[PDB]
């Protein structure tokens, strides 16, 4: 079963 | 950071002639990921290779293995050729039966 | 025992040539279940083991869907990455991540990874406590305010506790027969001689798994480590490993030298001499 810098 | 690859040719089972079996070229440790792998017989590229699907170790070098199915004779001779930025001319390694 | 499973995925960015290569990979132990290639004409996340494809189409359709959301986040931090660094938009890069769980052999949980690298280096990490973020650099020292300010951690503690770990169970008994069995390796020697006085002898071991191993060359019981040659372990391509180790003795001394194999699947380790 598998917010930016 | 630049890595070359590490390079080990084999086959899956000890090669017997005139038997089926799968050529491989094994390439790790590399950095970055754009590598290109060709398998040779006699020096000419063969046509219809496979390849893993990308993925890397711990440290975040990448790994690569490249296979061919493949029946082995006592002539021919089989080789793993290995294009990387890190190389200034592809680098040729030899399929040694016992490696 | 205990297990693990982990999900890689790799961006590289290809300025003239379009939007960035995204690859990732799953996987259990050693064995790789799942795949997506960005550049691939399917755009789904692909089965690459066999018990993976009796999930149901709501399966794929979730996993396709997280996976293509991460793709187009890790494209952004691509960018972003340039900005930190002061970077031109000429150059290729790199970002991968990892992330994933291990389990003991009671299935509880023990530790969650999620962690990143830019061009090959450490970027950001989260720590064992999964409260706290590793930065490598001044650049990630920036992400790392932002992620304490907006409670990312959290959020991936709770998938890293509840859903990774219940995914790793299901697919741990859904996948029993090829996953938790052992295979030992296979062993035997080659001798060749390299001159009038010396020989090369080499240990092999094939067809094992699970990847970890340990081969030893003793002469007279004594470990020859600097002296040993030896190869990292490679896949056999079906899903098996194989490895050796070679040394060099004198003609005449062959029966001085032991090769030791240890590895899980043996009963107990195994001695080899020529």
């Amino acid at each position: 079963l598998y917010m930016t810098f | 950071i630049q890595r070359t690859p590490k390079i080990q040719v084999y086959s899956r089972h000890p090669a017997e002639n005139g038997k089926s079996n799968f050529l491989n070229c094994y390439v790790s440790g590399f950095h970055p990921s754009d590598i290109e792998v060709d398998l040779l017989k006699n020096g000419e590229r063969i046509e219809k290779v496979e390849h893993s699907d990308l993925s890397f170790s711990k440290d975040w070098s990448f790994y690569l293995l490249y296979y061919t199915e493949f029946t082995p004779t006592e002539k021919d001779e089989y080789a793993c050729r290995v294009n990387h930025v890190t190389l200034s001319q592809p680098k040729i390694v030899k399929w040694d039966r016992d490696m | 025992g205990s297990h693990s499973m982990r999900y890689f995925s790799t961006s590289v960015s290809r300025p003239g040539r379009g939007e960035p290569r995204f690859i990732a990979v799953g996987y259990v132990d050693d064995t790789q279940f799942v795949r997506f290639d960005s550049d691939a004409a399917s755009q789904r996340m692909e089965p690459r083991a066999p018990w993976i494809e009796q999930e149901g189409p709501e399966y794929w359709d979730e996993e396709t869907g997280k996976v293509k959301a991460h793709s187009q986040t890790d494209r952004e931090n691509l960018r972003i990455a340039l900005r930190y660094y002061n970077q031109s938009e000429a150059g290729s890069h790199t970002l991968q991540m990892m992330f994933g769980c291990d389990v003991g052999s009671d299935g509880r949980f023990l530790r969650g990874y999620h962690q990143y690298a830019y061009d090959g280096k450490d970027y950001i990490a989260l720590k064992e406590d999964l409260r706290s973020w590793t930065a490598a650099d001044m650049a990630a020292q920036i992400t790392k305010r932002k992620w304490e300010a907006a409670h990312v951690a959290e959020q991936q503690r709770a998938y890293l506790e509840g859903t990774c770990v219940d995914g790793l169970r299901r697919y741990l008994e859904n996948g029993k027969e090829t996953l938790q069995r052992t295979d030992p390796p296979k062993t035997h020697m080659t001798h060749h001689p390299i001159s009038d006085h010396e020989a090369t002898l080499r240990c092999w071991a094939l067809g094992f798994y699970p990847a970890e191993i340990t081969l030893t060359w003793q002469r007279d019981g004594e470990d020859q480590t600097q002296d040993t040659e030896l190869v990292e372990t490679r896949p056999a391509g079906d899903g098996t490993f194989q490895k050796w180790a070679a040394v060099v003795v004198p003609s005449g001394e062959e029966q001085r030298y032991t090769c030791h194999v240890q590895h899980e699947g043996l009963p107990k380790p195994l001695t080899l001499r020529w």
